[PDB]
């Protein structure tokens, strides 16, 4: 049976019996930097299973009004474990993640996201007449989300989930590495990134190498009596973690 | 006579370590304990199972 | 020899192999090992389970019963010793026995004999070394009902001569049990009509162990006190079972008051701050 | 001593010596401001965070 | 000319013109933890270059009366970089360590120090029927000092130096790994640290592997107009430092 | 085999060979010998260092406890004895120990018992010999509260049964340690919040040691003093260090007072005439 | 919000909820203890800290 | 039986001299002492340096 699998990273392990095999990046699987390809001179720092394992983020709530939910690598991953403070006293950084998605339900609820994981994931702002902050674009591994109707905010994401917040059709999101969780069938989605950037490597405070977004296309249903809370877990696991310029820690 | 030398455990000054030993009684039951039997066999309590359970399988399907 | 298995070094993992899933419905205890749920490293484990074996966790001296009988004849004290032969009488060797059902061993047998002068105002003696005699008398043998009763002759029975000073009387003794292997626990009766006794005293029959100064009398009332040792070698044991909960009330069958099944504590995720810097 | 609201950065001493040139000692970040709580979140709405959320941060507001 | 010497480890460097051969512990060099000799099982992180580097610690002053003073490791690390952040996440730590003691004069100035590094160094209270306190054993990088006469602190260390604060003569230290800054031909000690231990790991917070302790058996000395500030400054970098038990941070 | 250098027959000289000259400020010490600055003879040296060697030094029964307890249940006089095994209440033993921070070895222990009967104007007896019992109770096992304790069954933890007049009691102990090797310095807590206990307590957990007599009891009070000595053998011992200089103040760590560094004199150039004709 | 004198951890929410059990969430440490400047040093003397320099600490002294 | 002969030390008729010893315990820890390992290597403590240092030469130049 295909449908059960089992990840192990370091000190974690997840555990499925509903999954729908796996996804791996453009065909690419997490690699370190090569000699023929690196550019910074100096020796960096591989933690390894210090850094590379899972971390589980924030659960969000599904709701039948849910319009969906956002975040960004490797800033949301800058408070971690031993992966957050190689960022802060390090100039440079590269690293892989396997984005597992959690989300069950019963035989009885009805639903489907769509998890994506979107390089260079630039947003537009409410107001086209002026800029975004960083921290309307990315707050830790507190999930910004995406609303069914225009936003107004000064520096604000323009949230409205049918332009997925860069101008373009939310159809078309099957473009990046993706699965869908059709609650029917699944259970959960893994991606597996691979370093993506057209440089070696770059800053991970600076730098949003890439967004993951979880939007439903098919609105969360169910009857009465039918437990009414459905929350969706996000855990991410680093992957060739590489490192290098190492200097005093970066104050937040 | 009889002698029978055998290994002795392990010392504070490891890593000449035997011992002899000579029956003296016609009964065995006058014998030593027998401190160095080590065999093992936790199947018949952790898996008394008809079907071979492999670790890397599902237990039921 | 008796060694523990080693740790093989695991890295990454992303497979359909469950080895962290089961189903404990079979039965079956799951084999998984830390380098099935994680990444390890290569370690040469040379612990040994060699105390763990039977024989090492039985093989030791345990005292089994212990009375004490008078020289002088003065009032009702009894002048000897008398023992239908059992380790139920004492909870803490009963207790190891008890982890199994079956049991087939020789044994060592060690006795500890100590004497004393009763207190008095006037008791100034200068009596020689005290002499003891232990019989054995297997079931169905004539039991003495004096310190001078014909039956000490020991003719056939076994029996030690000891005296004080010296070191105290030892001796083996084969496995005696008529059937297979010895019995801790029997879910039966004594008779068919499925009455009389219940239990272990329903079958087994060691036999008796009787006890006496030899020394004719003494000046003053004194008083000796016998400990009989257990040391079971050549072990054999069959089904393991759940050891005791509830203290042992009676030595002739398991009754029981309603125990915990453990300590309490605050709640489920209680776990006590030990660090507070 | 850390001002309102600011707070104190542990790895950092709070204490400048006066050098021989008669300067002060450079000054670190041995006080930093108190960030303030997560904005939390609009039910059909959006908070845009221009510059953060720490004292003295501003946040909008905005309706899908 | 072996006067002459350079250390490189990770991103430091440290150069000598002036320094007396390198004390190799006890005859070993640090090396990490072999598979015949490893307890805990998880695979430990190795940091490398991250952790192994050259820590400069809080110069100290030597001055005519100055009595000695003394550092506790690892615990004196504990805020150093990613070598402190590891000591936080993990429950067990290995490192080797090389201690380098700097102090320059000139000529024309006189004294003799003591760099010794005491395993074990369990030391005694001022007030014999009482403890000592954790922050009087060792304060960060904040060095402890001996004095030339008795000490009466309530669970403050015996900090005459006669007794090296372990009821021992100070003469009888040369028993440890050690070296000595003659100024009239020292600049500097180098002592490579094997890990000392009779465990193949421990923790880095409840346990203090070693100490180093810097006295003085030649009182410092000088004439008048020449240079009265002789600081002495302490430079250590682990070496083959390795982590089991990755857990959340310990709140110092 | 552990023979002693021979001195090598030296002659004038007059080189760039500075043997003699050095420095101390690399932390070698100098290999230098008579034949390097001097002219010396041949000498075929036969010395041996052979009672040099750790397992000589340390290999010699030492006395590491002593405690008092009596026969009769008189006054509050303890009937048994109770002790948390460690080797730092004997000055004697404890500084050979503490030349060396780690430890590992096996273990001789040998027990010297003696009673008496204490003072009295009316004390004419006639007591048979007194027999004892030794029971070792590894951290965890359950602890006799009583001369009658359930505890005194010795139903698994070891114990000898010894009567007065006969040899000295001995047994063997293997490296009990959990840890690689015994420490006898320990810079470190018990708590990771770095408080609670500090030093050897910290960690160093031998178990417990209970003695009693196992005679009833006696017509007038006796007592009986039980010391305990160890032999460590098949020695091995690490990073050596400055032995102690002050006295011992307290068996649970090192506290001390300030003590001279040696004995003093009339001058450095002081030194006495022994030589008046 | 922290007491005084207390000091937030910026890895923490100071937040609790009510749970179903009609209990509030276990609370985390944010908000420390703040930390006391470092004692410094006696001239020919000690500084005995048995229990740490932060809030509601002591110090002992003795002289040599 | 598992007989081993050794050499005994010097006696002070010197200038059969050898014993026989047999172990009859299981445990090495019942042995008697080592009183016959002669080992030695003091370059731990008195030469642990680095570069080797020749005697007859300077300690620094
Ligand atoms: C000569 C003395 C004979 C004593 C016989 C003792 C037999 C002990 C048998 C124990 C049976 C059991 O424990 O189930
Ligand atoms: C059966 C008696 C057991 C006694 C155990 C004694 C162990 C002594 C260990 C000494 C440790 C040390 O000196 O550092």
């Amino acid at each position: 049976s295909d449908r059960v699998r089992s990840l192990t990273l370091g000190n974690s392990t997840i555990t499925t019996q509903e999954s729908a095999n796996v996804v791996v990046g453009y065909g690419r699987w997490p690699e370190y930097l090569r000699d023929d390809e690196a550019t910074a001179e100096d020796q960096p720092t591989q933690p390894d299973v210090a850094t590379c394992r899972f971390y589980t983020l924030e659960s969000v709530q599904w709701e039948k009004n849910s319009a969906g939910w956002w975040w960004k690598f490797p800033e949301a991953l800058k408070d971690m474990g031993l992966f957050g403070q190689n960022m802060l006293y390090h100039y440079l950084g590269r690293a892989g993640y396997t984005i597992h998605v959690q989300c069950n339900a019963s035989k009885f609820h009805q639903g489907c996201l769509l998890v994506v994981c979107v390089p260079e994931a630039e947003m537009g702002c409410s107001q086209t007449d002026k800029e975004v902050a960083a921290m309307n674009l990315t707050k830790g591994e507190a999930a910004h989300k995406f609303e069914p109707t225009k936003t107004n905010g000064e520096h604000t994401v323009q949230s409205i989930v049918c332009n997925a917040g860069m101008g373009v059709g939310v159809g078309n999101l099957t473009i990046y590495p993706h699965q869908w969780i059709n609650l029917r069938t699944n259970n959960c989605a893994t991606i597996v990134m691979p370093y993506v950037n057209s440089v070696p490597m770059d800053n991970m405070f600076r730098h949003y190498n890439f967004t993951l977004m979880v939007i439903p296309f098919a609105p969360l249903d169910y009857a009465a009596q039918a437990s009414e809370y459905v929350p969706v877990t996000v855990t991410i696991a680093p992957m060739c973690a590489e490192y290098n310029g190492l200097r005093l820690a970066y104050q937040q | 006579m009889g002698a029978q030398v055998s290994t002795q455990k392990t010392g504070a000054h490891e890593t000449i370590i035997h011992y002899t030993n000579i029956n003296y009684y016609k009964d065995a039951a006058s014998n030593s304990a027998n401190r160095q039997d080590f065999t093992q066999d936790p199947g018949k309590f952790t898996e008394p199972v008809k079907d071979i359970m492999i670790k890397t399988m599902p237990a039921l399907n | 020899i008796a060694r523990v298995a080693d740790t093989v070094a695991s890295g990454p993992s992303n497979s359909t192999s469950i080895p962290a899933l089961t189903a404990v419905e079979t039965g079956h205890t799951s084999q998984v090992e830390p380098s099935d749920t994680m990444q390890t490293r290569h370690v040469k484990n040379y612990h040994s389970r060699s105390e763990s074996t039977v024989e090492n966790f039985l093989s030791r001296s345990a005292c089994v019963y212990i009375e004490e009988y008078y020289t002088k004849d003065q009032d009702n004290v009894n002048r000897y010793m008398s023992w239908t032969i059992n380790a139920r009488r004492m909870v803490q060797l009963r207790r190891k026995f008890e982890l199994f059902t079956y049991m087939r061993f020789d044994m060592e047998i060690t006795f500890v004999i100590t004497s004393r002068q009763l207190p008095g105002t006037s008791i100034a003696q200068d009596m020689p070394p005290l002499t003891h005699q232990i019989m054995y008398i297997p079931p169905g043998g004539p039991v003495p009902n004096s310190v001078t009763d014909f039956a000490w002759q020991t003719s056939t029975n076994p029996s030690i001569f000891w005296t004080e000073g010296n070191a105290p009387p030892r001796m083996s003794i084969p496995f005696i049990s008529i059937g297979n292997a010895y019995s801790n626990f029997y879910d039966g009766w004594s008779h068919f009509s499925q009455n009389g006794v219940y239990g272990y005293n329903a079958l087994n029959n060691m036999g008796k162990l009787y006890a006496r100064h030899v020394n004719k009398d003494t000046p003053y009332q004194m008083s000796s006190t016998i400990r009989v040792y257990f040391k079971p070698k050549h072990i054999r044991v069959w089904v393991p079972r759940p050891p005791r909960l509830s203290p042992y009330i009676k030595s002739s069958n398991v009754n029981f008051n309603p125990t915990n099944l453990t300590d309490e504590r605050s709640s489920i995720t209680y776990v006590p701050d030990t660090i507070r810097p | 001593e850390c001002r309102p609201g600011y707070r104190r950065e542990p790895s950092l001493s709070p204490k400048l010596t006066c050098l021989q040139n008669l300067k002060w000692s450079t000054a670190v970040e041995f006080c930093k401001k108190k960030s303030c709580p997560n904005p939390g979140e609009i039910r059909n709405g959006q908070i845009d965070v221009p510059g953060g959320i720490l004292f003295g941060a501003t946040i909008s507001f905005s309706c899908n």
